[PDB]
């Protein structure tokens, strides 16, 4: 089954997402960065603070329709 | 996990990036984990920008005031700063190389705890805390070393060492942290 998933920037824009709960999040990480066209590596996904691993699931994370991923840039000082 | 990128920005002067604070942060909270709690990199941009109900769930699995000390590295855009928390005293501190920003920063950590003990019922935390400049850190003497000296005192405290470090001892502190984030392992 799908599940959707809103991926929130910290200018408070949303790209939404649909895709299967037991596929890798790598492929949404992917996606989310080609849409926004800055390089994967300079972005971090946060689902209620835990970073998100390439090989995590939607359903290994417990995560349920309509959840929310945070998505933060790199920072440098 | 860490790149090569990600460690490149330990080499020289270079200015240290958010997978090598937080990783390390990890490591440090890893080491003593029912007296310290490290928040990432991002909670205090999340507070600030998305109130207590963007980071009310970031405790989920916490019992933050079971704790000895909360360590809240602050990305000031092109600074390192860091917060730290008691909870003996409830102190409130800020340490950065130059005090800017000073109270904004411990302010919006003392709503959010206050928050936090009134949504999780610890009321024995609502009265008492109190702020302060965190005194004699040594003194930066360049402009690219924040986040080794943020490292360098988070280590310190949470492993209950005296900051016997200077300027001088950088270099050799970021080959240290190298070091400790190649073989994921703290030393002594």
């Amino acid at each position: 089954e799908y599940i959707k998933l809103k991926v929130i920037g910290q200018d408070s824009s949303e790209i939404h997402f649909k895709v299967k709960m037991t596929t890798h999040l790598k492929k949404l990480k992917e996606s989310y960065c080609q849409r926004q066209g800055v390089p994967m590596n300079s972005l971090r996904f946060l689902f209620e603070g835990q970073r998100i691993a390439d090989n995590h699931t939607p359903k290994e994370l417990g995560m349920e329709e309509e959840d929310v991923i945070e998505v933060y840039q790199e920072q440098t000082g | 996990m860490l790149d090569m990128d990600d460690l490149a920005t330990l080499d020289g002067q270079n200015w240290l990036n958010d997978q090598v604070i937080n990783m390390y942060g990890e490591l440090i909270m890893d080491a003593v984990p029912d007296k310290v709690h490290f928040f990432n990199s991002f909670f205090h941009r999340q507070l600030v920008t998305k109130g207590y109900n963007g980071v009310k769930r970031w405790t989920k699995k916490v019992d933050l005031f079971k704790k000895s000390l909360l360590l809240i590295p602050i990305h000031l855009e092109v600074h390192w700063s860091l917060i730290t928390v008691t909870l003996s005293n409830r102190i409130i501190s800020f340490y950065d190389s130059q005090g800017i920003h000073f109270k904004f920063c411990v302010e919006n950590i003392r709503k959010y705890l206050l928050t936090e003990a009134r949504e999780k019922n610890r009321p024995e935390f609502l009265q008492g805390w109190q702020t302060a400049v965190t005194k004699c850190i040594p003194q930066q003497k360049n402009d690219s070393d924040c986040g080794v000296f943020v490292l360098q005192y988070c280590k310190c405290l949470a492993l209950e060492q005296p900051f016997q470090f200077s300027q001088e001892d950088m270099p050799r502190v970021r080959k240290r942290i190298y070091k400790e984030l190649c073989e994921c392992r703290l030393m002594d």
